Parts: C-alpha cells; structure tokens; sequence
C-alpha cells in the first residue's frame, strides 16, 4: 500500500539519528560520571577549596550582617523616635 | 601569634579534615543522590512505557 | 597578630561545617524525594497496573 | 496491506526511542547540572573590593546605630524622668 512504504522509509531515518544520538548520550552519561568521580578523588587528595568556601559564605554572611543591623536600626531608630515623639512634649511644657 | 596558629592547628587538624571528609562522603552523597534520584527518573521511565498503552 | 584575627574573627562571626549541615539536611530530601518518585511511583504503577 | 501495523509499531519505536532520548537527554543534562553545581567548589580583587565594602557598609551600620540610635540611653532615662509630670 505503497504510500506505507514512504512512511516507513521515513521512519527508520531516526532511528538512525537517535540511535547516533542515543549513542552520544549514553557515553555522556558515562562522561559526567567522568566529571564527578574525579572531583570524588579530588576530594579524597586535597583540601576541597575550602578557601573559596570561605570567602563565599563569608560574603553571604556580611549580606546577612548588614540585614541584621538594618533590622537594629529599624528598632532603635523608632524606639527613640517615639520615644522623643512624646516625652520632648509629655508634660507639654510643665 | 602562636595561638592563633593553635588555633587554627585545632581547626586544620581535627576539625577541617573531619568536616571535609565528611563533606566529601555527604557531597558523594548529593551527588550520587541526585542520581539516585535519577533512578527514580528511571522508575517514571518505565511508567512512561506503561502509559503508552494507557 | 593583629592581621590575622582581622580574618580570623569573620570566622568568629562568619564555615565548612555549615556546608556539611546543609548537606546533612539536603541527602534526606533527596531520600525523601527518591523515595516519593520511587515507592510513589510503585504506587503510581499499581494503580497504573490494576488500570491498565 | 500489514504496512500500517509496521509503521505504526515503527512510529511508536521512534517516539519510545525520542521518549528515552528525551529521558537521556535529561539523565545528561540533569548529571550536567549535577556537575554544574559542583564547578561551583571544584578574582580574589572582588573579593577583597566586597568584603571590604560590604565591611565598610557594616561599620558605617554600627555608626548609624550610635544615632539610629545609642541615644536610647540617654532617652530611656528621659523615659524615666518625662513621666515626672506622673
């Protein structure tokens, strides 16, 4: 039925691409694990960047700070505010 | 200047190592957890030819 | 002395040791997560099973 | 004639091959990511230029807390004293 056979020879043309492509995969597959474990000895040999380590989370720890003291600020500049806001005047004048 | 060192020798010898090997074994982890959890990503690809039919 | 505890004190106040903490979380959530698309999907498949 | 049932058992080993490429794909972009992830371990002049600035920030904060504001000491005593109309 003839126009099957276009279809089917169409077919099978990928196939052939995934196949290469699967192929492709399959050894990326092995390739990450060839990424990873490698960095597993380089972990087992060394001493895991820990210089970077501490230079990045000492940056989100000072990112960190700052909100901390902005929350002090907010707190203490407000006590004081409302604080002065009625006692510079609690007698009013007397 | 000593104890600071000290310091740091309490850190880089007892401390550090046992940090990073345990770092290394929980990062093995993560990263091997990270496939386990391509198992199951395995596990959905079985599904998938389950579903084919479904 | 001076230039050291200058870097030292961030440490003080903030390492590696909160790294392993978030790993110490982060490997269970993995578990839990492979185990809710793994026992999930046998759950998923008994249902998908008994439909098919 | 039967060439529809091969076509269509063609067809569908095509879209289960691109349904497990597709699951590849992801098994090495998502082993990509994994790794991806870990380049992140595995310029010292930003770092110094934020820190220092970011250091500098704080310092400037604990001097914004002297009057945003230590002045609670000397106000918590007026807090004590105002209410003398009391």
């Amino acid at each position: 039925i003839k126009e099957l056979q276009e279809q089917l020879r169409n077919c099978k043309e990928q196939v052939h691409t995934q196949e290469a492509q699967l192929s492709y995969l399959k050894m990326q597959v092995s390739n990450r694990d060839g990424e990873i474990n490698r960095l597993k000895t380089r972990l087992d040999v060394g001493g895991i960047n820990m210089v970077k380590l501490v230079q990045d989370y000492n940056y989100m720890q000072q990112n960190d700070k700052i909100k901390l003291l902005n929350h002090q600020i907010d707190y203490l500049n407000k006590e004081n505010t409302e604080m002065d806001s009625i006692l510079r005047s609690k007698p009013y004048i007397a | 200047n000593q104890e600071l060192e000290q310091q740091l020798c309490i850190i880089e010898k007892s401390l550090n190592p046992l940090k990073a090997e345990n770092q290394k074994l929980m990062r093995e982890n993560n990263n091997l957890q990270s496939e386990i959890i391509l198992s199951s990503e395995n596990a959905q690809q079985k599904y998938n030819l389950l579903t084919v039919r479904l």
